[PDB]
């Protein structure tokens, strides 16, 4: 599979900006996305193709990918926003999911 | 959908544009036609794709070609007005399949397919389709497999009873920015029994974001009622042509049959 | 809409085949552009792709576990169909369908927008 790494947690206080990193190897290259799950549910994607959103999801979320390294951001982040959190990015159709970030509000 | 964003050379085409005038098996002869071809040493009306799209006659038929590696050009438009007055052809190739459907179709003031690319230059992804606003009234609708060094396509178009008839070839070509010298035959594709008046064409391309294009020509000729000498090898395939109009020494090899 | 449904065995014994099949709906398996992935999730840990088909029968598959794997689909059901041969007691996980948005020309996995729910599966004798 494709190497992905992701920090273990973010803890950040609400009204605040939380931000959660995924660093690859080739991820300059391809396309990295952003799933958000929640205790007892599927994950939902958020952002694809770097920095795109699906309809129906908050203008909170955004990110980017450079040098190897993508982010997720979450601007002005809610006590609902609870969810571990995962990046995932294809290298050749080699699929790749990070480990999963916990983050606390 | 539609996007208003608004601001030719000529070729040698030498001996191409023949195509098989029926579908009778023939070899080892020397078989003498009249139809509609492509004169031989014509001018061939040379567009680039900045990118040029402007609205062409049709005349008795029409002889197109390009020369393309990112595939830019996807289809093309036919019909009189080309708005929502009257039926027009409309013949697309996207992803998958090439579709193909005659309606009174409301077409944009300068239609296009909006597409973006990956990170690499191989691979893209469709945003949208900003050809037309309406497709109302179809009568017709046919949908198979796409019509798809540089790609170079060629195309005969001919409407004969109501039958839109199409001829192509599909070859690898080592040239930068011009049509091959040599002799190659244009295979039957699809006769579509549409039944409406075409005097005018429009080509259409993938066009990104305003909105680009790669690199990629096209070329753009006229049949002519025309006598040939068609040769056909061993194995039934055409391998030579000569254009009996074309001057003095063709006049005689035609007249001999040699 | 769109919406996918897992079903199968939530329980099969250590060296057993288990097949998940993923019911489908709001699109077809033979509509170009679409693809079906299958992802598992062990419990408290991070999400495994595992394989996906597309719409013309080509398939990716996981190389640690493509040995294991094969996936088929059924072109008048409108499913897709997971095999996965000699389980051991490791492979307990959540299996998940979704379906993927398809790159063409070279023709590449993107993303996957819409997920269903999932079904549990338990390794053990
Ligand atoms: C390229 O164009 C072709 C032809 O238009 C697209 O194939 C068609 O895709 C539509 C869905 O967008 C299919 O509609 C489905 O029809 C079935 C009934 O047969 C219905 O039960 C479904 O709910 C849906 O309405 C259509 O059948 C299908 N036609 C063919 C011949 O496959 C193709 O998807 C386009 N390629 C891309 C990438 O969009
Ligand atoms: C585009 O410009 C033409 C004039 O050249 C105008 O008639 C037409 O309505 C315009 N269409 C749009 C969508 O602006
Ligand atoms: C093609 O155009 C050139 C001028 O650019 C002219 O000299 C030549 O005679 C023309 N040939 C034909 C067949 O029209
Ligand atoms: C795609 O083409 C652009 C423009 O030439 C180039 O900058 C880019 O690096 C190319 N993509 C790849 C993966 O090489
Ligand atoms: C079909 O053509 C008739 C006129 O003959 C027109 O009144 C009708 O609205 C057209 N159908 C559609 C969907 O526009
Ligand atoms: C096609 O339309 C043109 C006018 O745009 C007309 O002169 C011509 O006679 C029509 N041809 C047929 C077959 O109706
Ligand atoms: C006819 O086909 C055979 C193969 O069956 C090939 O060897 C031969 O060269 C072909 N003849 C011509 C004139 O191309």
């Amino acid at each position: 599979s494709y190497e992905l790494t992701q920090p273990p947690s973010v803890s950040v206080s609400p009204g605040q900006t939380a931000s959660i990193t995924c660093s690859g190897d080739k991820l300059g290259e391809t396309y990295a996305s952003w799933y958000q799950q929640k205790p007892g549910q599927s994950p939902i994607l958020v952002i694809y193709q770097d920095n795109k959103r699906p309809s129906g999801i908050p203008e909170r979320f955004s990110g980017s990918n450079s040098e190897n390294t993508a982010t997720l951001t979450i601007s002005g982040t809610q006590t609902m926003d609870e969810a571990d959190y995962y990046c995932q990015a294809w290298d050749k159709t080699i699929a790749g999911f990070g480990g999963g970030t916990k983050l606390t509000v | 959908q539609c996007v208003n964003l608004t601001t030719p050379a000529y070729t040698n085409s030498f001996t191409r544009g023949v195509y098989y005038p029926d579908k009778v098996f023939r070899s080892s002869v020397l078989h003498s036609t009249q139809d509609l071809f492509l004169p031989f040493f014509s001018n061939v009306t040379w567009f680039h794709a900045r990118f040029d799209n402007p609205v062409l006659p049709f005349n008795d038929g029409v002889y197109f070609a390009s020369i393309e590696k990112s595939n830019i050009i996807r289809g093309w438009i036919f019909g009189t007005t080309l708005d929502s007055k009257t039926q027009s052809l409309l013949i697309v190739n996207n992803a998958t399949n090439v579709v193909i459907k005659v309606c009174e179709f409301q077409f944009c003031n300068d239609p296009f397919l909006d597409v973006y690319y990956h990170k690499n230059n191989k691979s893209w992804m469709k945003s949208e389709f900003r050809v037309y606003s309406s497709a109302n009234n179809c009568t017709f609708e046919y949908v198979s497999q796409p019509f798809l060094f540089k790609n170079l396509r060629e195309f005969v178009f001919k409407n004969i009873d109501g039958y839109f008839k199409i001829y192509s070839k599909h070859t690898p070509i080592n040239l930068v920015r011009d049509l091959p010298q040599g002799f190659s035959a244009l295979e039957p594709l699809v006769d579509l029994p549409i039944g409406i008046n075409i005097t005018r064409f429009q080509t259409l391309l993938a066009l990104h974001r305003g909105w680009t294009a790669g690199a990629a020509a096209y070329y753009v000729g006229y049949l002519q009622p025309r006598t040939f000498l068609l040769k056909y090898n061993e194995n039934g395939t055409i391998t030579d042509a000569v254009d009996c109009a074309l001057d003095p020494l063709s006049e005689t090899k035609c007249t001999l049959k040699s | 809409q769109i919406t996918l449904k897992e079903s199968g065995p939530t329980l099969v014994k250590p060296t057993q085949t288990l097949t998940l099949t993923c019911k489908l709906s709001g699109f077809s398996v033979n509509t170009g552009g679409v693809g079906v992935g299958w992802i598992r999730q062990p419990p408290g840990k991070a999400l495994e792709w595992l394989a996906l088909i597309y719409w013309n029968d080509d398939k990716l598959y996981s190389p640690s576990l493509k040995s294991r794997l094969t996936v088929t689909k059924d072109t008048s059901k409108n499913q897709v169909v997971l095999t996965m041969t000699n389980m051991d007691p490791v492979d307990t996980a959540t299996y998940y369908c979704a379906h993927v948005l398809v790159w063409f020309g070279e023709v590449l996995p993107d993303a996957f927008d819409v997920w269903g729910q999932g079904t549990m599966v338990t390794v053990s004798s």
